[PDB]
Order: C-alpha cells, then structure tokens, then sequence
RNA sequence: CUUAAUUGCGAUAACGAACGAGACCUUAACCUACUAAAUAGUGGUGCUAGCAUUUGCUGGUUAUCCACUUCUUAGAGGGACUAUCGGUUUCAAGCCGAUGGAAGUUUGAGGCAAUAACAGGUCUGUGAUGCCCUUAGACGUUCUGGGCCGCACGCGCGCUACACUGACGGAGCCAGCGAGUCUAACCUUGGCCGAGAGGUCUUGGUAAUCUUGUGAAACUCCGUCGUGCUGGGGAUAGAGCAUUGUAAUUAUUGCUCUUCAACGAGGAAUUCCUAGUAAGCGCAAGUCAUCAGCUUGCGUUGAUUACGUCCCUGCCCUUUGUACACA
RNA sequence: GAGGUAAAAUUC
C-alpha cells in the first residue's frame, strides 16, 4: 500500500472533516485510515495541535496521543 | 534443611551433664558463659552448641 | 487539601490529588473490583501503588507471588525476546500511554479494564500429556487460579507484540487494543481467540 | 527571591540559552562548519543543518560552571559514544577533538570561560551575570 | 509545519546522470541512489545549494536541478575541502577526481585492468574471483554468488 | 548550634548521604531541586517520603542529599531511602517518640525498603560463564 | 455453558509421571456438604476458589 | 589450573595482600635514631621522609 | 631504587622463591629445611636453618 | 524416620575409632559504638564570585582556623542460633507457618576436598628423567626468505543482524574490579595543530594523592525517520591520510570517502539457567611494540516461570537375577 | 476390611 507524503487539496478536506469526529487519534491511526505517510503524520498533528482543533493529555516523542475538542 | 552434626552434640552432652547450676534456659546466659568455661575455636559453631542447650533445656522441666 | 507556601516550588497537580486519597500522577484507583470470582490476594489493588516500577523481592518466595502488583507485572512481560531484556524504563512508559488510550474510548476507567482482562482471558482448563507411550493422549486437566493470573498477562504481552511486530501501530497502541477487546470478549484480538482454542482441544481430550 | 542554574531545568535551559545567542549574533565561527560530523565514533552530520554551533556551547557554559574545571579531554569523552563499528560489537569512543578547542576559544573572546591555573578551564564573572540572568527568565515565562 | 497547496505539479522519479532517482521520499536521499555517491555527498550538495533539508523532492525547479549537478561534476571548486573525495592522488594526472553514475563501473574496471597487466598479487587475486584483502577463506565464502 | 542530622541510603553502589540541617523547609539534591530528577518515571519514587507523611511536616529543617557511585535507577532508589530515613532521625532526638511511631507504622504497612536497607549483592562471577550461574555452551561432538 | 465454583479444603500431592498435577479435594461452595477430588495443574493453596467447567467429574491417578 | 591444554577448563586464582600505614610524629632527632634501631620486623618496610618543603 | 610496593613486595617474594632451590641444592646433603629472611639497614639478615650446622 | 550429607534420632554381635561431609578459611551483606585519618569526607569560621537583597541560596579557595567520623578505609570485636511463638510425627531427631530482625534456601558465593582407579592429557613448562636416535655437508645453534592465514566442502565455539520496545542527530550523565616509568621512555592530565586518526609543547603520579569522579555503554530527553531487501544490515571492493615496528606485500591496526550483498525470526535436532540469578550492556585485566570479535574479573538495567517429579538422560542406597569379570 | 496397568529398542 502506498502512502502520500505531499497532501492534495481533495485530501485536505478529508483530514479536517474526519479527524475531529475519530476518539483517539495518533501517528499511526492517520496512516493506517487515512493513507498518509508516517513522516508527514508527524506535521499534520502541530498543525492540528495548533489551531485547536485535538487536545493533548499526554506528549511524548515516541508515542502522541491526541483527543477530540471538548 | 539444617541437622546438627555429632561434635555439637557431643559437647552439649558434656555441659549438661556437669554444669546444670549456673545455667538456665535463656540463650544470652548460655552464650556469654561458654566464652570462657570451654574452649572453643569459632564463633559459629560456639552459638551452634549453645543453641542446642538451650533447646534441650526447654525439655528438660516438661518431662 | 490546606495548601501551604514552600521553598521549593512543588506544583499544584502534586499537593492537590495524592495528598487527601492514595491515587495515580492524575488518574484513579478507585472503588473499581472485580466481576469474577474472589481472587483472594490476586489482585493487588487496596493496596494500590504509585507507579509501575517496584524493586521488591516478590520473586523469592513461591507464595509473595501472586502479593505482585498486575500493574508491574504487565512491565515485566513486556520485558523480553532478547533486545527487551532490562529497560524496564521503557515498559512503564508503554503501560502509561497504555492506561491513556483505553481512557479515552467512552471514559473507561482504565484500572477495571485491566482487572476484566486478567478475568477474561484466562483458559479455565488447560491439559497435560502423560501416559500412552509411542503415541501419547492428551489428558484435561483443571488449572489454579494462580496460572489463570500467569496465563492472562503471557496471552496479552506476546499477542500485543506480534501485532505491533512489521506495522506502522506502536507497543502501546496495540496493547490497549487488545484490553479492550478482552473486557468484551468477540474473538477480535489474540487471548480470546487462544483462550476458546485451548478448551475446545481440552473437551475432545477429556 | 533568588535563582541559579540548578533550579532550572537540564533542557530548558539549553534551548533558551541557545536561542538568546543566536539573537546577539557574535559567533565566531572557525569556517568548517556544516561539513563535520563532530566526533569519531557518529555516523552522520547533525540534522539541524542551520545554526547547531549554539547548541553545543550551550551544554558547554554549564558543564563549567557546575564543576571545578575541565579540559578538552573532558569535553571529548562526555560527548563521545559507542560508534557502529559494524560485525564486531561497539566500543567507546572520544568524540572530535577541534569542535569541543573552538568552542572554549569563541566563549573566551566573549568573556565567559577563561584560563583556570593548574589547568582546566573555569567560569568567570561575567559568565555567572549572562548564564544567571536568562535563568530567571525561563522560570518566569512558565509561570 | 505547512501543507503545499499549490497544484498538482509535483515530479516523482525523474533521472539526472542516466541513472534513476527514486521519486516522493526526502530529498537528501534522491542522490543516493546513483551509483559512486554516497548519504554523506549527497547531504553534503543539498546544504551547498541553498536547498532546504526539511522537505520531499516537491517542486524541483529547473533552475534548483542545474546547480546540483554542477556541484557533482565540480567538486574542487565548490567548498569542499578534498579529504571527502572518494578518489584522491589519481594515477593518471595526481589530482582529486569524484565518480559519478556511469563512470564508477569503468574507473572500478581500470583500476582492476592496471593490476592484472603487472602480475600483482593484490590484482591476480581477483581473477578468480576470490578474497584480496587477505583473510581466512577456510570456513568463509561458500557462496560464488 | 543548629540542629542537624545525617543519615545514609544504600542500594548496590548508591550512597545517599542526607544533612538534615535547620531551615525553612528546601529540598536539594545536588544543588538541583527535588523536581529535578532525572527520570521522569522515577520522580514520583523520591515523591513517597513526601506524601504519606503528610503535605509538608518540614516547619523548621531543611532537607540536602547528594549521591555517590550507582547508576541511573540506583541512585533514585538510594535519595529515597535518604529522606525517610534522615526524617525520623530528626523525629527522634528532638521531636518525641509518640509522634514518630505514627510515622514508623506508615512505612511498615508500605515498608518498601525505605527504613530498611537492602541487603541484596550482586553474586560473582565464576570460570566457564559469562556469568554468575551460567555457562558457555558445549557440544557433544 | 453454566460456571462451578469450588473452595480448596485439602491438597493430597503431587500425581503424575512429570510430576504437575496435583491432586486436590475441594468443595463446591453452593454445596458444604459434598466434595469431590480434582486434578488441577499449577500452584493451588488451600482456601483458593477454582472455576471448575465440569461439575461432575471423579478424578484419577494419572501414570 | 593444567600446565597441558586437555581437561575441563579450569581457572585458578591467587591474591597478595599488601596493606599500608602511615604515622605522623613530630618528634626530636635524638629519638629518631633510637626508633630505627627498635621495634625491627622482617616483611616490613620502615621510610622516613623530609618534611612539608 | 625507585620500585612501586605492588613490585617490590613482588620481588622480595622471587628473592625468596629463588634461593629455596639454590639451598634446596647445595645443602642437599646438609639436611636442609627452609631458610627465612630478616631485612634491617646496614646489615641484611637471612638465617639459614637446617638441622647439621657444622657441615655447613 | 529425618537431612545438602554414613546428617542425626534411634534400632541392634557388635563396642569404641580413623577419613570425607560438616567444621575451618576467604569474600559479599549489618552495626549513628570503639581506636583514627590534608594520601578518605562533612560541618563551621575567614577571603571571594553570581543571583535575591530582610536573615538567604548556589559555588570557589590546600597547612587560613577549629571541631567531628555519619559515608569511605579496616584493626580489634559485636551479631541468627532456623531465636521466640503457634501447629504437626508415638515421644525424639526434624519439617511447615507467622512475628521480630541488615540477613531464617547450608545467610549468599567460593577455597580446601577421602579411598580405589584410568594404559585420560602433558617427554612441545622444566638443567624432572630411563631408553633409543642424532652429534657437525647437525633432528645443536644462528642469520635471510617463506609457511603455521593456502582451499570446490563438512562440523564446533562466538560476533553482528533481520528494526519503528528501533536506527539516526543533539541533549540528560551514572559506576565498580583494576592497572601504571631506574639507572628509564609506563599510565597520561592540561594548552595548541588537525574532519578524523593523530601530532606537538609541558606537567602530575613509583600511586586512597596524578591519569581517575576512568562524568563507560545500555539507558533518559528532544527531533528527524514511516514501512519500501528502507534511513534495518555493513559483508565485499576501490582510492587516500596516519600510528606501531629494522621490516606490515597476504591490505598489523586506526581514520575519511565510496562499494551497501546475504539475511523477511530460521528445518530435523540441541545448549545454558531458579533471584538481584537469566538476558541486554560496556569497562578493566591477562596475552601486548601494534591488533579480541577471546578469556579472567567487575559494575549498570534487570524478567517470565518451578518451589516439584523420576517420564527421558544419569547418579547413590539396599533386595533379587545372572551362562557377564576384557565386566 | 478395597484404592491401576503392558508401543518399538538389532549388532561390536
Ligand atoms: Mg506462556
Ligand atoms: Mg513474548
Ligand atoms: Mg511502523
Ligand atoms: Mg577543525
Ligand atoms: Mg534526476
Ligand atoms: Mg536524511
Ligand atoms: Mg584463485
Ligand atoms: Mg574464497
Ligand atoms: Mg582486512
Ligand atoms: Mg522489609
Ligand atoms: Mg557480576
Ligand atoms: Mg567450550
Ligand atoms: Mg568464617
Ligand atoms: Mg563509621
Ligand atoms: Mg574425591
Ligand atoms: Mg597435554
Ligand atoms: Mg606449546
Ligand atoms: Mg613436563
Ligand atoms: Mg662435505
Ligand atoms: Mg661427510
Ligand atoms: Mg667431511
Ligand atoms: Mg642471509
Ligand atoms: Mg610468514
Ligand atoms: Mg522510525
Ligand atoms: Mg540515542
Ligand atoms: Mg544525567
Ligand atoms: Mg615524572
Ligand atoms: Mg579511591
Ligand atoms: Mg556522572
Ligand atoms: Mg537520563
Ligand atoms: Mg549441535
Ligand atoms: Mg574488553
Ligand atoms: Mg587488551
Ligand atoms: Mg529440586
């Protein structure tokens, strides 16, 4: 299975439709459900991190874990 | 796990025997005692007979 | 809680929780027992412990055992196949995010999924080979509530190992898919399938 | 109501030590930057690419001031590692020996580290007023 | 970071030197698939050029393309200090020539065509095909492919 | 004089030694305070001398430990042993001995090895194995 | 299926050529006036609560 | 433990003790002499050294 | 002179190993049984011990 | 009957003894007590630097000036003896459980270790040696060169790996057992030069002093990487810079660039291991002018699973069978 | 006064 490291405008829409109705998102729930790559799942959760979008309870280099808005 | 060898019953036969006033069935007074009253190399195997005077004590007023 | 100045700056999430009520960093170890049987000094909880990381001599006797915390033990079997052994640093930090993804999923109070896993997943009669000769017969025999306890954290360690082996999903990510999968048991993970696989061998055996 | 570097945090204080540096602009690089590996014992170059001489000598100015006095050889041993030596198993080895020299030299014209007697070299009074001052500010700006 | 958002302009797999560059993965390692280069040369153009470590291939300008290839067929001239060539002293005219895609096979061939010409025993070893930098070959290489 | 104690806390090579002197109630271990430690997992470990014995209790000491020796998972095994055993050295000679109790039947019901040492020593290593109690390998033929 | 509990009252030893199977009496707890031997398998005590899958089920010596 | 190669490879050890001691006395010259020529032992080393400079 | 007390303690226990097989040799037919030896400044003592002392 | 034990309690044509086991010794654990320490540390007083300034906090400085021995060192000692208590066997030897205690598996681990025996190994440890051979165009000795490293193939012990519990880049920074130069060139701090390897100028230490706090690795943090024989893997091969040595070609070895293969968890079989042990990890020492990927020690991180049985392999004690005694 | 139990395994 490939995986898309550069984002498309059709696949922009996707994440931010999709991502705040998940209940737990991480680096490898975007690239198993949403087919992107693993290095590029790393930059699109500051991106979401810092417009408000997932809140995190617990930050750690190996291992991100990401919720819903609350 | 633990049985006493002949050599700690041999001298414990020997206290018992002829020194039955000035020892009672307390450890403390049968350890201190044997400092000087016997001669006896180690340490280890002086609290070896001692402790076995003591037990043997204990069963000497029940029967 | 009747908070008081201090030299040293301790913060405010420190005094406030674990001063008043024995309980996690943040978390709970609450009122949560169990939905099965007694399991009379099994489970550790009451008392409950601070973290994962115990250097206790558990292990020296056959009975202090099971006086283990499941918390502890659930580091010390993902503590193994060779490169593993040791770095036990590492293994509580896999149980912490562990306890972080089964709080999210409907607000799952993470201590009782884990008590249910240990309950669930455990084969309630295993078999031994004895007797025959040449070519030996299966014979089913009952299991202590102690190996049901030994059995429940091997059946979850090594399949929350092989499905994070060769896949994009982590250590911890995959083990807490395999305790929420043992709280309802559906056959979707690795010990509730290999729990119903040893007891139907077990009653053609018998 | 008092502060040093020891109430500060171990990288904290890096990252903000560092990135106040960049700012004032004094640097004094040697000119082989960017083409080294910084030791004997790493596989690649780092990986910040850009700047990553602030970031050193930012570990340096407070392994000074929590010890006596150190060296060069003691600058090298500490920032060594096992090196990937391949079939046979790994062995410790001392990191670079020219990185950890022009480091003590472009914090000695700035005035910060200076000679120590009987070798070694120590912190000096104007290294505890710069290294103090911004040590305030990072336990200010988290509160 | 940022999200490209441009067009669907990107470029994959396209080749520089005849030999095929592996398209959509960093860009430190698009040299690394011609053969004579290396991780540490091709790390070593990409911060020569202005070029930035952080992204894919991407767009690839025409204009970025060029100065990479100009750095790869003049490395002497470019701020490289000539310890990280790989092919120093040269026997044929003493100075400090760096391979590229198609020229590593034929110089490998000429260094090899030098020393089975003189009856050298770090040549004739290769003949056979056998090991040249003296070793046990008691046990080891029982393969011949 | 001030008052001041010292205690000691021993892992395999991890000494801890603790000056209990007077003060307004600081925590230093090295210089550095005691949310300073290294391990961010075995920070709350140092923490259980500072919890169960109540918010504070520390109106008039101070507390300074520094380390020798051991590694990384010893010497915080070592600083904590330090703490509640340099605490009811001071609960003893000056604070009386019914308030102490109730600080000795805390840490036994949680005993933990803290007013406790550890008399558990690495084995040594004999001829044919790598280690203490294994071996090499061999073959039959 | 339908869950038997039984609590440990008496442990017999140690029964098979491997020597892990124990053999132990227990007694059902929804019954204190009947018991019935069992064959279990790893660490049992006495006072321990099984799960037992068949309720009726007279246990051998295994050889 | 074998001066061959053959047997099972056993290893032997031995040890040396050496202990050391040192007295300062801030003593006369006339007692010097006398301290040499007393108190001598065989396996045992007797230094005396100038002073602080 | 100048000999660390890790080799001169080494070497006063080969200055013995030495001369218990040269005594061991020439005072064969002496009757020898083991020599020891007393070290003091200005004159260095080694007792020769064996049982006819008039042969040697 | 009871133990690790021919351990003991006892039973008895045997009674009293000699060996082994045990004992003993060494080491690792405990003592806020003893004798003491500028070659081991702390507290206080001076001088002095920085931060807050209301008294503080963190450091520096060697005969300033004194006190102390808690750690560390080790002389003499103390300390568990299955002690106390509750059950169990007919009492008795002993076992099991709890509490106390630094420690209750023989406290943990070693050293030593009988009788009888092997056609076990070493004549290549020996100026320990019988006999035989050789004794000068020498199977003495010495110099130059080559070999012991050759090779379609089989086996044994080990190392690195088949990664995302990971590689890679910064940063966190933690030990013990050790070893080191006299009529010389050992361990090396510090300052310069160099990408590295290293080079150069000096200094400390014949050593609890200096190297050395061997600020070692695994590890911890922050990032990159995202499943693709990839950035996992570093074999093979080319070119160059240096060190050791009279001499390195068959690349001694180190370093830099480039080459970047097999290997996707290993068939039949088989080895080691029960607690701070297994495993992971590095250091020191031995051999050493130079080189371990070996070995002998040591420390760091530290499991899962038994507390049993004689099923397999095999060992002790009796009873019995034998046409075996080269068993 | 009652209390489990059979595969194959040849020669020097
Ligand atoms: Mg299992
Ligand atoms: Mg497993
Ligand atoms: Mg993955
Ligand atoms: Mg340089
Ligand atoms: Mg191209
Ligand atoms: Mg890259
Ligand atoms: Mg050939
Ligand atoms: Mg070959
Ligand atoms: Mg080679
Ligand atoms: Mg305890
Ligand atoms: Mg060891
Ligand atoms: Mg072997
Ligand atoms: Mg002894
Ligand atoms: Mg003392
Ligand atoms: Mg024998
Ligand atoms: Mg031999
Ligand atoms: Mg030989
Ligand atoms: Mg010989
Ligand atoms: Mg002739
Ligand atoms: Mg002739
Ligand atoms: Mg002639
Ligand atoms: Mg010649
Ligand atoms: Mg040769
Ligand atoms: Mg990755
Ligand atoms: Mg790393
Ligand atoms: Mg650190
Ligand atoms: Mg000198
Ligand atoms: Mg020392
Ligand atoms: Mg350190
Ligand atoms: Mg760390
Ligand atoms: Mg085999
Ligand atoms: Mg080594
Ligand atoms: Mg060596
Ligand atoms: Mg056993």
């Amino acid at each position: 299975a490939q995986h898309a490291v550069i984002l498309d405008q059709e696949k922009y829409d996707r994440i931010l439709k999709e991502v705040p109705t998940y209940r737990y998102v991480s680096v490898s729930v975007l690239v198993d459900r949403l087919k992107i790559g693993g290095s590029l799942a790393r930059i699109a959760l500051r991106h979401l991190e810092k417009e408000g979008i997932i809140k995190p309870i617990s930050k750690h280099s190996k291992q991100a874990i990401y919720t819903r808005a609350t | 796990g633990r049985v006493r060898t002949k050599t700690v019953k041999r001298a414990s036969k020997a206290l018992i025997e002829r020194y039955y006033p000035k020892l009672t069935l307390d450890f403390q007074t049968n350890k201190r005692l044997c400092d000087e009253i016997a001669t006896i190399q180690s340490k280890r195997l002086r609290n070896k007979i001692a402790g076995y005077t003591t037990h043997l004590m204990k069963r000497i007023q029940k029967g | 809680f009747t908070p008081v100045v201090l030299a040293t700056p301790i913060p405010e999430e420190v005094q406030q929780a674990q001063t008043e009520i024995k309980l996690f960093n943040k978390w709970s170890f609450e009122e949560v027992e169990v939905k099965d049987a007694s399991l009379v000094d099994y489970v550790q909880v009451r008392q409950p412990i601070f973290v994962a990381h115990t250097a206790g001599r558990y292990a020296n006797k056959r009975f202090r055992k099971a006086q283990c915390p499941i918390i502890e033990r659930l580091t010390n079997s993902l503590m193994m196949n060779g490169r593993n052994n040791g770095k036990k640093l590492k293994a509580v930090r896999i149980i912490k995010h562990t306890l972080d993804i089964i709080n999210v999923l409907t607000d799952q109070n993470p201590i009782q999924v884990v008590v249910d896993a240990i309950t669930n997943t455990g084969p309630r009669e295993d078999t031994t080979r004895v007797g025959g000769g040449g070519a030996a017969r299966r014979q089913a025999v009952d299991v202590s509530p102690l190996r049901r306890v030994n059995q429940a954290i091997a059946l979850l360690t090594i399949g929350a190992r092989e499905a994070a082996f060769r896949n994009i999903k982590t250590i911890a990510e995959t083990l807490a898919e395999e305790l929420i999968n043992a709280a309802k048991g559906s056959s979707t993970s690795y010990a509730i399938k290999k729990k119903d696989e040893l007891e139907r061998v077990a009653k053609s055996n018998r | 109501p008092g502060v040093s570097v020891r109430d500060v945090a171990a990288q904290d204080f890096i990252n903000a030590y560092a990135s106040f540096l960049q700012r004032q602009g004094k640097l004094e690089v040697p000119g082989y930057v960017d083409i080294v590996k910084t030791s004997s014992g790493n596989e690649m170059p780092p990986q910040d690419a850009e700047g990553w001489f602030y970031k050193r000598a930012a570990s340096v100015a407070r392994h000074i001031y929590m010890r006596k006095q150190v060296g060069v050889g003691k600058l090298n041993k500490l920032y060594g590692g096992a090196k990937s030596r391949g079939v046979r198993p790994y062995k410790h080895i001392d990191a670079s020996g020219s990185i950890n020299r022009k480091v003590l030299q472009a914090l000695e014209k700035i005035g910060i580290v200076e000679i120590s007697p009987k070798g070694g070299r120590r912190i000096s009074e104007n290294g505890q007023r710069d290294l103090d001052r911004i040590a305030a500010q990072t336990l200010e700006e988290d509160e | 970071s940022l999200v490209v958002q441009e067009q669907g302009s990107f470029q994959h797999i396209l080749r520089l030197l005849n030999t095929n560059v592996d398209g959509n993965i960093k860009i430190v390692y698009a040299l690394t698939t011609i053969k004579g280069v290396g991780r540490r040369y091709s790390n070593l153009v990409c911060k020569k050029a202005d070029v930035d470590l952080h992204k894919r291939a991407g767009e690839l300008t025409q204009e970025e393309l060029e100065r990479i290839v100009q750095i790869m067929q003049n490395p002497t001239h470019y701020k490289i200090p000539a310890w990280f060539l790989n092919r120093q002293n040269d026997i044929t005219d003493g100075k400090d020539y760096h391979t590229l895609a198609n020229n590593v096979e034929s110089k490998l061939r000429d260094d090899l065509e030098r020393l089975k010409k003189i009856r050298a025993h770090r040549g004739i070893r290769h003949f056979w095909g056998l090991r040249v930098r003296g070793q046990h070959t008691k046990t080891t290489g029982r393969r011949r492919a | 004089a001030v008052p001041s104690v010292q205690t000691f806390g021993k892992k395999k090579s991890a000494t801890a030694v603790a000056h209990v002197k007077a003060g307004k109630g600081l925590i230093k271990v090295n210089g550095s305070p005691i949310t300073l430690v290294e391990p961010e997992i075995l920070r709350f470990k140092v923490y259980e001398p500072l919890l169960l014995v109540g918010l504070d209790k520390f109106s008039n000491i101070d507390i300074r430990v520094r380390v020798t020796g051991g590694g990384h998972v010893s010497q915080v095994y070592a600083i904590r042993q330090a703490i509640a055993k340099g605490l009811v050295a001071y609960h003893q000679k000056y604070v009386d001995e019914q308030s102490k109790n109730e600080l000795k039947k805390a840490f036994t019901s949680y005993d933990r090895t803290l007013l406790i040492a550890d008399s558990r020593r690495p084995e040594p290593k004999k001829f044919g194995g790598k280690g203490a109690r294994s071996r090499f390998q061999k073959s039959y033929r | 299926t339908p869950v038997t509990l039984a609590k440990v009252i008496k442990v017999l030893g140690r029964t098979g050529s491997r020597g892990g199977v124990t053999q132990v009496r227990v007694e059902f707890l929804e019954d204190t006036s009947r018991t019935i031997v069992r064959n279990v398998k790893g660490p049992v005590r006495e006072n321990d609560i099984l799960v037992l899958m068949e309720s009726e089920r007279e246990a051998r010596r295994l050889r | 433990k074998t001066p061959n190669g053959e047997g099972s490879k056993t290893w032997e050890t031995y040890e040396m003790r050496i202990h050391k001691r040192y007295i300062d006395l801030e003593a006369p010259v006339q007692i010097v002499k006398r301290i040499t020529q007393i108190t001598i032992e065989p396996g045992v080393d007797v230094e005396v050294v100038v002073a602080s400079n | 002179a100048l000999i660390s007390k890790k080799r001169k303690l080494v070497a006063d226990g080969v200055f013995y190993a030495e001369l218990n097989e040269f005594f061991t040799r020439e005072l064969a037919e002496e009757g020898y049984s083991g020599v020891e030896v007393r070290v003091t400044p200005t004159k260095t003592e080694v007792i020769i011990r064996a049982t006819r002392t008039q042969d040697v």
